[PDB]
């Protein structure tokens, strides 16, 4: 289904350098909205890379492969 | 003792969430997430969401402000042009809820 | 080379974008911002040079470099 | 356009010097005349060892010629990697009144593929009446190593065929042997003459020096 | 101009032979470098509500390149980069009067 | 050889942690840990598996040479 | 072989993960289950490649494969 709010509620609220900096619900239903999408980019690239390979598993070499562009653009 | 206390339950709780979303994907395009696969992405996901903190609060920052409004997101969406026309429209779903 | 443009970087800010009034040193601040831009593309093509182990740089490693740097490079 | 292909052609592209590019490039027939025109030769040797290979990224290069041009870029090189000579000798009877280039090509490739399975075997038929092998030698375990070959002269008729003294490796019985078995002899005698100029190597075994 | 100036340090900071061909792509790499920057540039300062860009709107795009951090500051990556004279404008010196 | 002393010593764990053991779901969650280390225990058994298998490719090396 | 053991850790911290994604309702439980983990550590890894192992562990698999290949290949052609 999607992230939930319990989840990012707090998720987020983790690694907040100060106390008093909280995300709107509205807000976080935009962070359910971009994480869930996270998985979903970082997913379909490693599928892509897969069929450049043409390969059925995605293993953990071409995410390593992937990560200089995958937390570059993404 | 924090630290382990904290990160523990964090990744628990996302890696739940996007072993849902493996579940979720993996009928769209029939392929099987394996398990090292989702430990990977769930891993890079609470990795990349370490730059997300980092960023939203300075994003706040930048216009001189704490709390975290719609146009900061808005330019979280600004990263790739794909992700700009998708965040536009659910967030517009969003202002519909 | 120790040199840094002024006139040249306003006037290509000015054609990118006829709307916007980049301040008195925030030129020198653009100027900074393509140095670094520069400095990450020669050290990265450097790194994919010795990935093809290419002595001379070249198209294919630059080609490649853009698409990493400028995309980092990006807001 | 492979893996050890496209590679292998640009490291057998930087070899040859900068005068003869269109010497070499000519005789293997990849680049057709329209072809050469693209690359412009006399900029740089870096610049000429990209643009020609990508002529043949274009032109789907394979290992059957890539191993070609190293055969042509030998012709021209010949004074390096010092040549043996085999002479080979039939026993009693009528001569070989069936040497194919066809079947030759065939009778060497089946030979050396039998026992060698893992080969790049590539003939060029030259001109002076010399079949110009050049075997990318490797055994059943590993790929065709191109890095170090062994190129054969075989003059087509003669019982002698120069043999380039590579590495002397297990298959210089086997080099031999599919050669006598191509060929149809039946002894396969390394001569003893070990020299590095085969154009002399040539004259001194057929007596085509005074003559 | 700019960009021809921008190559001419490409050659002392590859500090490795280059060709004019691969500068004139390096021209276009420079083009497509500023047809970004200029417009975000333009969306981080409208964000901050000002039609005009000032140099905070350029630190927080330093951050989204990352080669700022809390290690190296804004007023760091100056220092190792512009000389004296172009380095003195942006950077606050002290003199009672600081810029 | 230590394979077998290994997985004695990686078995004799589980039961030392059960003894210490206070609910029934931490239970559960020891003998699914338990399980994870026969996943592991059974990767280090392919890798000796593997020596072998290498061993025979050594003597298939020289066979197919021979 | 340390580096082995730290990825054996990270591994069968991806099985902490699981069962406290599944165990969310044992926080202290599973903690004091983490602390014997690295117990488990520092029990096993004083006394005494995963990766790359299992790759080329494959990778020499079918290259085994490809040299029976080469065994029916000699010997039926040596038969022959």
């Amino acid at each position: 289904s999607g992230f939930r709010k319990e989840l990012v509620s707090r998720l987020l609220h983790l690694h907040f350098k100060d106390d008093k900096t909280k995300v709107s619900g509205d807000a976080l239903q935009l962070m359910v909205e971009l994480l869930k999408v996270f998985v979903v980019e970082a997913a379909v690239r490693g599928v892509r890379q897969a069929q450049a390979e043409d390969a059925l598993r995605v293993d953990v070499d071409q995410l390593e492969k992937v990560l200089p562009q995958l937390l570059l653009d993404f | 003792q924090q630290r382990f206390s904290y990160q523990q339950r964090l990744k628990a709780a996302v890696h739940y969430t996007v072993g849902c979303l493996c579940e979720e994907v993996a009928l769209d395009k029939e392929m099987q997430f394996s398990k090292q696969t989702i430990a990977a992405i769930s891993e890079l996901t609470f990795r990349q969401c370490e730059n997300f903190a980092k960023d939203l609060e300075m994003f706040a920052r930048h216009a001189k402000r704490t709390t975290i409004n719609t146009e900061d997101v808005k330019l979280l969406a600004r990263r790739s042009n794909s992700l700009l026309k998708y965040i536009t429209d659910k967030s517009e779903e969003i202002a519909q809820i | 080379k120790r040199k840094a443009p002024r006139g040249f970087l306003k006037r290509v800010f000015k054609r990118k974008k006829p709307q916007l009034r980049l301040e008195k040193s925030g030129d020198l601040l653009v100027h900074l911002n393509c140095l670094l831009f520069v400095h990450r593309l020669a050290e990265e093509s450097r790194t994919n040079a010795c990935a093809s182990k290419c002595r001379v740089i070249n198209k294919e490693h630059v080609l490649a470099a853009a698409k990493v740097i400028l995309k980092k490079s990006r807001g | 356009m492979d893996e050890t292909v496209a590679e292998f052609i640009k490291r057998t592209i930087l070899k040859i010097p900068m005068n003869e590019l269109t010497t070499i490039l000519k005789a293997w027939d990849f680049l057709s005349e329209n072809q050469l025109q693209t690359v412009n030769f006399r900029q740089r040797k870096e610049s000429v060892v990209q643009h020609l290979i990508h002529l043949c990224e274009e032109k789907r290069a394979s290992i059957s010629d890539a191993a070609l041009l190293d055969i042509i870029y030998m012709q021209f090189h010949q004074h390096q990697k010092v040549w043996d000579v085999f002479q080979m000798s039939k026993g009693p009877g009528e001569d070989v009144d069936l040497f194919d280039m066809k079947q030759f090509k065939n009778s060497f490739k089946k030979i050396l593929q039998r026992a060698l399975k893992n080969v790049t075997v590539s003939f060029r038929e030259t001109e002076e009446n010399a079949v110009w092998i050049r075997i990318a030698w490797g055994t059943q375990y590993t790929k065709p190593n191109q890095y170090k070959p062994t190129y054969v002269v075989y003059y087509s008729q003669t019982p002698y065929a120069f043999t380039s003294s590579s590495m002397l490796r297990r298959n210089t019985p086997l080099l031999g042997q599919a050669l006598t078995i191509a060929s149809k002899h039946h002894q396969i005698v390394k001569m003893d003459l070990r020299s590095r100029y085969l154009d002399s190597l040539k004259a001194i075994v057929f007596k085509q020096y005074n003559q | 101009a700019g960009l021809s100036h921008y190559v001419k340090l490409f050659s002392f900071y590859a500090k490795m032979p280059m060709e004019r061909k691969a500068l004139e792509m390096v021209e276009k790499c420079l083009d497509k470098y500023f047809q970004h920057l200029c417009d975000d540039l333009e969306v981080f300062a409208a964000h901050a509500g000002r039609k005009t860009v000032k140099p905070e709107d350029l630190e927080l795009l330093m951050r989204r390149q990352g080669l700022v951090t809390d290690q190296v500051s804004l007023h760091v990556l100056v220092e190792r980069h512009l000389p004296l004279e172009y380095r003195q404008l942006l950077i606050p010196c002290a003199y009672s009067g600081n810029s | 050889k230590e394979l077998n002393i290994v997985l004695p010593e990686f078995e004799k764990t589980h039961l030392e942690h059960q003894q210490r053991i206070e609910s029934k779901v931490c239970k559960a969650a020891i003998a699914t840990f338990y399980v994870n280390v026969k996943e592991q225990f059974i990767k280090m058994l392919k890798e000796s598996q593997m020596l072998t298998n290498l061993k025979r490719k050594n003597a298939k090396m020289i066979s197919d040479i021979e | 072989s340390k580096s082995t053991r730290d990825h054996l850790q990270t591994m069968m911290e991806s099985v902490i993960m699981t069962i406290l994604s599944n165990s969310i309702k044992e926080k202290e439980e599973i903690q004091y289950h983490l602390n014997f983990l690295k117990k488990r550590l520092l029990q096993q890894c004083e006394t005494l490649k995963m990766e790359d192992l299992t790759n080329v562990s494959s990778l020499l698999n079918m290259e085994r494969a490809r040299d029976k290949a080469n065994e029916e290949g000699l010997a039926l052609l040596q038969e022959e």
